[PDB]
């Protein structure tokens, strides 16, 4: 049975994005507590990650786009609202005390973990800090500063020829297919909802550029999918993608967002749908590296990664919520598990099966015997 | 009425409290023959048993 | 049922529209009951050039104004046709639009070096990667350990017993749910680990010189007072810590008031919902 | 100073007095101030022939009175005379009487078959006594422990802990100390040797399945109307603890009753003293 | 440093001789609490003793005298009270539930430490239960039921050929003198107040009787003695005693009714002088079975042999008690020593130093070289 790590700095549940604000860090927190309850933390190598420091953040980051954030502060706030807006750090992006300590926190799990992959003394790691995947080279977006996933993908082609990933958030992941768009080595795929929706990008014809060509898969999606649809949709596609790319080194971003009832989300997956994936994905047996992402009904968002956890150490949990300093947020049930709303499904057969199909002429584009 | 078995068969030693007074909480030791006769001290209770015990080193707050 | 094109009056393509009902009136004048079809302009690109939406609108007009009879397909018949068989005559629908209302069933990704990631070349055999594993992480937990889940679950039974009576040397079950929590636990874990498994010296650990250990997370730790500050200054300027500290708790570390703030969430006295 | 023999008027032995005065009248008559010594029969055996008692009865006497001179030594100065110098004049006292009030400085052992005991033989140097030592003894503590203070120390802390986190499973300070009773420390003591001083080993006893173990003495472990009842008892039967549980405690065992009593001797309550 | 055995059993302290009866077992049991509490428990082996048999019990008392204890209660006590008055079972020894249950543990304490000695694997053996030295063979007498004082000797000559017997106790030792009044190989020396007080035996002239003349030592006593005066008598008459009578197992007997203030005794020793005999005796390196006896105010009780149990281990303790189930018990103080009083000591230098010498030359007949 698969050897897990995880990854995990007490300060990041403190970390504050702002009143108001949907994306709350403070979910990991839930999470980590509920693996100690759930008796999961004992069954697996639980690491601290020192902080990352600008020097491995510009690897891919800008010089200076790192600095920017080095230096950046509330204070400082209205002196550098020049360099604010190049960078797109307001609206839906604060400022926030400690802001650059919780990005090094979230990039040092990620790389830790990639290095502990490639040192092959391991074979899943999980860091639900991390999968912060709409960042850009040169700006934040999307909630994400610092692209962790990019800079774990980097540090893991220096022994892995090619490098899937895998994105089963509800937003496209922009951020590492942009990073990658270019190169053959780095397969991303991605399944989303897609019109009126962020970041507007990642559609049927999203199909990369140059050598990147036929390299970034792409499922688009409307509302209120089910678990039957989505796992349906899912194994197939992912069967043809290891099928052709034939990666050496996976990295799921487990992006809880695409649960039904999120806030910012408009799936209808429940925990066992969406984990159904991570179980799917792990049982193609390769170096897997589990990173978090979006999700904003943050009591399902500990649900969900605890499960998911469990299913990295292929151990089962009971419904029943073992007590917790923050036991009393769920609800008057007080179980795992969500059940799917009554939601309608807006992804009819014929249009999931004409999207199939020209993804599979895509991968098929690709090398073989 | 306990046993007092230091006495011969059938002798019993009773223990009252006192509930009022000077001496409300203070005891008084009452000793009953056989028959059922009360006796309440010890010269009293060595008068009547006369040679047939020796009370010398009897403690009667006690009965022993 | 069938579709139909009727006059254009302003010399412009011709208007499409479905026929609910056709009528004739007593003087032999036929009329008809049409549903209007919308091109994507009038509804107010993915929209096709033959893209017709299906409207709400209702209108009557006399037989003269068809001009010739049309075919509006599924989306799937549209698709379907074949290159010869495409015709004027064909259209398709995929929507319905309300005409009152303005409803209908229910960004760019960039190229160059300031926008991709220069890619990390495969190290060579005899290449080494050169990287400090100490510089990265640090060990809390080895999952390999020579104890059993039994031990573990009663060296934590044994680090919660600690905690009540080192709280009891300055409530009994708010002693014990307090010495229950999270932190004491982790801490036990903790203990442990640092102490490589061995359960007697680990219990050294806990009570180092005879004397007991206490693990108090902010929500136990703060005073009555600093409590009753912080319901003060949500109440009055909910969630907003930087302000809450500033005016309120200044003396206290943000990142401490919020590690406060969730705890504090599932206080007992605390009823928000109904 | 001196001592003197008086006239005996009875034709019995001299009366014996101590000297303080002589007085000469003005007719040249002598009469003597004289505190009287008693004989043994008239303060009113260990008495020797010739014990005397120094007595606060003062008498004055015509000096014809007066037959003769005597010594009445101290008690070591009479077990000191020589048999030759042992006399009809030499007397001695050792106590004072008070002749008013009567007051005072303040068995047999057999031989034969049926007293002394048969004399036990040496055993030879091939003989064995033949003594089978696990039905004469139980061992309870070995005093020669791979263990040190300090650990014991400890653990006694920790079965203090677990005990206090025990009962409050089903008042703090109260508890602790409950669980800081002797009982609970023998109980700790035996947990130790019983598990070969193997700490970790003992702990698992202490906390069986992930639950602790509560020991009560008769004091903690009686109802409260239990403890009522003894009250009544006591202050109505005194310390007649046969009584006591016949007719008032009768579902109690005598030998509980007594532990019970003498804890509660010690109870803060209980204020008998002033 | 030597090797001290110790032995109890929890149910001593329970068993009561009656309402308005000086010996209280529980003194016993505040010992041993006081023991575990100044941590000297720790440093000694501590056994509960089993019960002794009417078997061996009978290797020294009347088969029908143990016949009768085993088969006395207080049930039928009217029935059997012919047997009573001849047996001396009453006024001051009364019947008890558990009485016979009492004896089998004193009894059982006393020779199981015996064999211990005679086993060679102790140096010293502590049974504070024990001491009960005014029993005779065929009937009870001061409080004593059982001799366990005599019964153990008897153990003890099957590998010792001399014996010493010491008695602190204020009272005579008339049982352990009279058991071994005519033999030569048990030598037993008392120390005790004597006119007008119980047993009414041990004078200067009593020296012992056939091949037990001149092994039957005596010093009586007034009032009042000192540890001065007890220390400056107990030192020269024992070291001529081991000079002489050259014994190769020492039964020391430390009643504690010989100490001031006690409710029956009129001494005047401190718990210091009381243990400077014990201290005294120790010193001559021989096995050693400490017995307690008498003392009848408990808390002094409690004290004396807590402390003299120290002296065997020849461990300090401080004068602080500490604290334990009965340490209310304890005066306003909580202090462990005691002070002598204003009483006046009746033995003079005189009347010690006559006795004295005729000891000296009792002692002086016994053959030597
Ligand atoms: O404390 P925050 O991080 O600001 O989040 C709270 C919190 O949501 P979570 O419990 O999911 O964190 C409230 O939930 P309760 O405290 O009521 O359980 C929620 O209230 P509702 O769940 O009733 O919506 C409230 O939302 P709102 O501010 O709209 O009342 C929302 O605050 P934010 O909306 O600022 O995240
Ligand atoms: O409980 P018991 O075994 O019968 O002994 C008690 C007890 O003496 P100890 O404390 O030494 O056992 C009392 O002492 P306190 O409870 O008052 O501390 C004492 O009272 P005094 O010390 O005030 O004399 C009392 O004696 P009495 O009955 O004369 O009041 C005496 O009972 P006994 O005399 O029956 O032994
Ligand atoms: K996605
Ligand atoms: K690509
Ligand atoms: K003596
Ligand atoms: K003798
Ligand atoms: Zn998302
Ligand atoms: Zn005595």
């Amino acid at each position: 049975r698969r050897k897990v790590c995880y990854y995990y700095d007490g300060d990041v549940g403190n970390y504050y994005y702002g009143q108001g604000h949907p994306m709350k860090p403070h979910r990991i927190r839930m999470t980590h507590n509920l693996l100690l309850n759930y008796g999961l933390y004992r069954k697996m190598e639980i690491y601290r990650p020192h902080k990352a420091n600008a020097e491995e953040m510009t690897k891919y980051h800008s010089d200076d786009y790192i600095k920017f954030l080095r230096s950046i502060r509330p204070d400082n706030m209205s002196e550098y609202s020049k360099q604010m807006q190049r960078f797109n750090v307001g609206e839906d992006c604060p400022v926030f005390d400690g802001l650059f300590e919780f990005c090094q926190l979230s990039t040092g799990g990620s790389v830790a973990s990639a290095v502990k992959l490639n040192k092959q003394q391991t074979d899943i790691a999980v860091n639900w800090a991390g999968g912060l995947h709409h960042a850009k080279k040169s700006e934040a977006s999307g909630f994400c500063y610092v692209n962790d996933i990019v800079l774990a993908i980097l540090e893991l082609l220096k022994y892995h020829q090619r490098v899937l990933y895998i994105d089963i958030d509800i937003h496209h992941g922009d951020g590492v297919e942009e990073a990658f768009y270019t190169t053959d080595r780095v397969m991303t795929v991605s399944f989303h909802k897609y019109g009126e929706y962020f970041p507007g990008t990642g559609d049927l014809r999203d199909i990369g550029a140059g050598k990147g060509k036929y390299y970034a898969v792409n499922y688009p999606l409307r509302d209120g999918i089910d678990d039957e649809s989505y796992e349906a949709i899912f194994k197939p596609v992912m069967s043809k993608v290891m099928e052709m790319f034939q990666p050496s080194a996976v990295v799921l971003q487990c992006g809880s967002d695409s649960l039904s009832g999120d806030r910012l989300g408009c799936f209808n997956l429940t925990i066992k749908g969406h984990a159904k994936c991570v179980e799917f994905v792990k049982s193609f047996n390769l170096p897997m590296l589990m990173l978090g992402g979006g999700g904003y009904t943050i009591r399902n968002v500990a649900r969900c990664w605890t499960y998911e956890t469990a299913v990295a150490l292929d151990t089962e949990i009971p419904n029943e919520l073992p007590y917790n300093d923050y036991f009393e947020y769920f609800g008057p049930d007080f179980k795992l598990h969500i059940s799917p709303s009554n939601m309608t499904n807006q992804n009819t057969n014929e249009y999931l099966e004409k999207i199939k199909q020209r993804l599979f002429e895509n991968l098929r584009m690709l090398p073989h015997a | 009425r306990m046993d007092c078995p230091a006495l011969p068969p059938g002798w019993k030693k009773e223990e009252v409290i006192r509930k009022s007074g000077l001496s409300a909480g203070k005891s008084d030791v009452y000793y009953f023959s056989p028959s059922g006769k009360k006796f309440r001290s010890k010269p009293q209770l060595a008068r009547y048993l006369g040679n047939t015990v020796d009370l010398s080193s009897f403690d009667f707050r006690t009965g022993k | 049922g069938d579709y139909v094109y009727f006059e254009n009056s302003s010399s412009n393509p011709y208007l499409i529209r479905r026929i609910e009902e056709l009528n004739k009136t007593a003087n032999g004048n036929v009329e008809a009951k049409v549903v209007c079809f919308y091109r994507r302009r009038d509804i107010s690109h993915q929209l096709r050039h033959r893209e017709l939406f299906l409207s709400r609108q209702l209108e009557s007009l006399p037989a003269t104004h068809i001009r010739g009879k049309c075919s509006v397909t599924l989306l799937n018949e549209t698709e379907s046709l074949k290159s010869y068989l495409e015709r004027e005559d064909f259209f398709f629908y995929s929507l319905v639009y309300d005409p009152q209302q303005k409803t209908l069933a229910d960004g760019e990704i960039r190229v160059g070096n300031r926008y991709q990631a220069d890619i990390t070349d495969l190290l060579k055999e005899g290449e080494e990667d050169g990287r400090d594993q100490s510089r990265l992480e640090t060990q809390v937990w080895e999952a390999h350990n020579p104890l059993t889940d039994k031990q573990i679950d009663q060296f934590l039974v044994v680090a919660r017993s600690v905690g009540t009576f080192a709280r009891a040397l300055d409530s009994l079950h708010m002693s014990a749910a307090a010495a229950s929590r999270d932190i004491t636990l982790f801490h036990a874990m903790d203990t442990l680990h640092k102490n490589i498994y061995d359960i007697s010296k680990a219990i050294s650990a806990l009570v180092p010189q005879g004397g007991p250990v206490l693990c108090r997370d902010e929500m136990e730790e703060w005073s009555a007072s600093e409590a009753n500050l912080f319901e003060e200054a949500l109440e009055k300027y909910g969630k907003d810590f930087t302000d809450i500290q500033q005016d309120f708790l200044p003396w206290k570390s943000l990142t401490s008031i919020i590690e406060y703030y969730y705890m504090w969430k599932t206080t007992d006295r605390y009823v928000q919902q109904k």
